């Protein structure tokens, strides 16, 4: 019952403590992080927006500035 | 000049695009398909424009 979800995030510290919140909420029906980034780039990061998205299991992802 | 490929995804007319900056010679395009797909006009939008 494991389900991969995504975010943006400009730090990898960041990208820790979301996955520890990941395995926090794993206490209740599983959870899955993938691998998060973020660029000031329209187009690379949009790239691998599709690169990111060919695990078909990503239902909800976040973004920050 | 360019070849016609049977292809809807957005990202690899993204690569294409960037297939034909490497071809040096663009600026412009002037193109089509024989869909009814304003997804891709909106991709325009996002990346063209």
């Amino acid at each position: 019952k494991i389900v991969n979800i995504g975010a943006v995030l400009s730090t990898r510290k960041h990208e820790q403590m979301f996955r520890e919140a990941v395995n926090q909420a794993n206490k209740r029906i599983q959870l899955q992080a993938t691998s998060v980034t973020h660029k000031p780039n329209a187009i690379q990061m949009a790239l691998s927006v599709c690169e990111d998205l060919i695990s078909s299991q990503v239902y909800a992802i976040l973004v920050s500035h | 000049e360019l070849v016609a490929m049977n292809e809807t995804d957005p990202k690899s007319i993204i690569t294409r695009i960037c297939d034909l900056m490497s071809d040096r010679k663009i600026q412009g395009v002037v193109f089509a398909d024989d869909t009814d797909q304003e997804a891709i006009a909106q991709i325009l939008d996002f990346i063209s424009a």
